[PDB]
């Protein structure tokens, strides 16, 4: 009859021991992965082969207010990863907690990608962060 | 000089940092500390020399293609029992020198003559000490005697935990004797630094073994024994067996581990097989087929030759190791410890523990500037951090896949809120297993 309730303040993104807190307006979150699940090759007599991809890896998009503070804790965490040599780690699970079960998938071995295109103007424009995945994993509720 | 320019002929060794560091509990007083560290053979043998059991353990611990990069050694407390076996007059009777801790010497001088016994001139020397005001303080004594025997046992008394009463010359019949059970030791020896991981001791007695590996197994700590009973070999139903290595596959201790060598005793094999895994990662390593340089194969006791079938389906039954021949390579076999969990996994899990509790040390110490507050946002950041952990194992190769659960911010009771602590969180991993054995038929027609 009803399905769950959606409270986007009640969703926290955390990464790397820190959370991100601090949400665009509009849209804030965006989970993709980059190829499909399977690809079909159709032969020319119309028979059908699936070739079932073997790439998991998916990008997360996460879009913050102009003037949050996680804005300037991504910027200092980014800024000691470049540092480091490549021997350390430079990764960690992205975990989202959503009690509506709206979001489906947490990020493995996470990393970040792009940093934020910084825009000034009359008005307040978003600072949209991107990461990538290792394997973008689909849980369930459902057992 | 612009170029500082050394060349020498020594073959180059390589060093590697694994998980844990071993350490040995022996039997001898060289140094007054509990435990001290030793990061070479060398370094070893300035304070022991070649027949000491140390040395042994040392020397075979540093034999294997790494190199491992420290070996802590511990000592117990050990008792004396000076006797005389002689009584005539003076001479000498002498030169105890009750060094006790501190760094105090006080030696002793000829106690006596004139119709004078060994019970006479111990009782003395007891006096003597007892008067010297630099080790009756720390140091207790008792002369049993008990006529001719004449038994005069010294042990420390009081805050100083370092005795040693060697004496020069005939006159003095010294011994030396470790007076200190399982708990005792491990009690004492915990009490300096609990850092180390792998654990073996230079004692032998089936009490002592049995004990030590008791206490042992309440903690997360791995226990490393070897062993030489012929009986083991023997027979085949457990409770018909009453040794060492049957015992303990009874008592079902997970966290001790037996290898049946020949060398026994005499020398200590199981620091090679410590030096097998202690430079490696764990979890991802197999403990089961390894090759030791320089160990042979299982000798029998009386033929010297490897074991038969047999006896390997016997130690088999009672959980043991040994160094089986397969085609005239000695290998270890089974990599398991008595009560029937690999050692891999155990030092997999003590791993992923010492993991845990470092990253979230890590995440809960460097929060200087501010808080994490009890709300759903903490919460969430130590389950990330778990998780990270947890993905740390897996990438490894020793899970494959993992869940954690952690409590909402409204279900956590103002009594837990108040202390500041979080509790009942639970996680879960499923272990990715390793092959060691092959089973083949053929058919050929």
């Amino acid at each position: 009859a009803m399905y769950q309730q959606y409270s986007p303040k009640d969703v926290v993104c955390s990464w790397n021991g820190i959370a991100i807190e601090g949400f665009a307006p509009d849209s804030f979150l965006r989970l993709q992965r980059t190829s499909p699940l399977v690809t079909p090759v159709v032969g020319a007599g119309g028979q059908v082969a699936l070739t079932r991809n073997a790439d998991k890896t998916g990008t997360i998009e996460i879009e913050l207010m102009q003037t949050s503070l996680s804005n300037q804790m991504l910027s200092a965490i980014q800024a000691k990863q470049d540092d480091m040599e490549l021997e350390e780690d430079i990764s960690s699970n992205f975990v989202i907690y959503d009690p509506s079960g709206s979001v489906l998938a947490t990020g493995i071995n996470a990393w970040l990608q792009e940093l934020p295109q910084i825009e000034l103007g009359r008005d307040q424009n978003s600072k949209t962060w991107i990461f990538g995945c290792e394997k973008l994993d689909y849980t369930s509720t459902i057992p | 000089p612009i170029v500082n320019v050394d060349i020498t002929l020594n073959t180059a060794g390589t060093t590697r940092e694994g998980f844990g560091l071993p350490l040995f509990l022996a039997s001898t007083d060289n140094f007054e500390e509990r435990i001290r560290g030793y990061t070479s053979l060398t370094e070893v043998a300035e304070d022991f020399d070649e027949s000491t059991a140390a040395y042994k353990a040392a020397k075979q611990l540093w034999s294997q293609t790494p190199k491992v990069t420290q070996l802590y050694i511990g000592r117990r407390t050990m008792q004396y029992t000076v006797s005389i076996p002689d009584t005539v007059a003076e001479g000498s009777e002498y030169s105890l020198t009750v060094a006790i801790g501190g760094g105090v010497s006080q030696p002793f001088q000829y106690t006596a003559k004139e119709n004078d016994t060994a019970l006479i001139v111990l009782n003395e020397f007891k006096s003597q000490i007892e008067a010297s005001p630099t080790i009756k303080d720390g140091v207790n004594a008792s002369v049993t005697g008990t006529g001719a025997s004449a038994t005069m046992i010294i042990t420390k008394a009081g805050d100083n935990d370092f005795v040693k009463v060697t004496s020069i010359t005939p006159t003095t019949s010294i011994a030396a004797t470790t007076a200190d059970t399982a708990s005792a030791a491990l009690a004492s020896i915990e009490t300096y630094s609990t850092d180390w991981y792998f654990i073996s001791a230079e004692d032998r007695t089936q009490q002592f073994v049995l004990a030590m590996a008791s206490e042992i197994q309440a903690r997360k700590k791995i226990f490393f024994t070897a062993n030489a009973d012929v009986k083991a070999l023997q027979g085949t139903d457990l409770t018909s067996a009453t040794d060492v290595p049957a015992q303990l596959a009874k008592s079902k201790y997970t966290r001790t581990v037996c290898l049946w060598h020949h060398t026994a005793e005499f020398d200590y094999p199981e620091m090679a097989y410590i030096a097998y895994g202690a430079p490696y990662d764990a979890g991802s390593i197999a403990w089961g087929n390894a090759q030791l340089t320089g160990v042979a194969a299982s000798l029998q006791p009386a033929n010297q030759r490897p074991l038969i079938s047999i006896q390997k389906s016997a130690l088999d039954t009672r959980s043991c190791n040994f160094i089986d021949l397969d085609g005239g390579v000695p290998v270890v076999r089974r990599g398991i410890t008595s009560g029937g969990e690999w050692i891999d996994i155990v030092r997999g899990v003590d791993w992923l523990e010492s993991d845990l509790k470092t990253s979230l040390r890590d995440l809960l110490i460097n929060q200087k500037g501010g808080k994490i507050t009890y709300d759903d946002t903490g919460i969430t950041r130590i389950r990330q951090v778990i998780e990270t952990s947890l993905q740390r194992a897996v990438n490894r190769k020793f899970l494959s896949t993992y869940t954690v659960t952690v409590p909402k911010a409204s279900q956590v009771a103002l009594a837990d809120k108040k202390a500041r602590i979080l509790k009942d969180i639970t996680f879960h991993g499923i272990l990715a297993g390793a092959i060691l054995d092959v089973d083949l038929k053929g058919t050929v027609a």
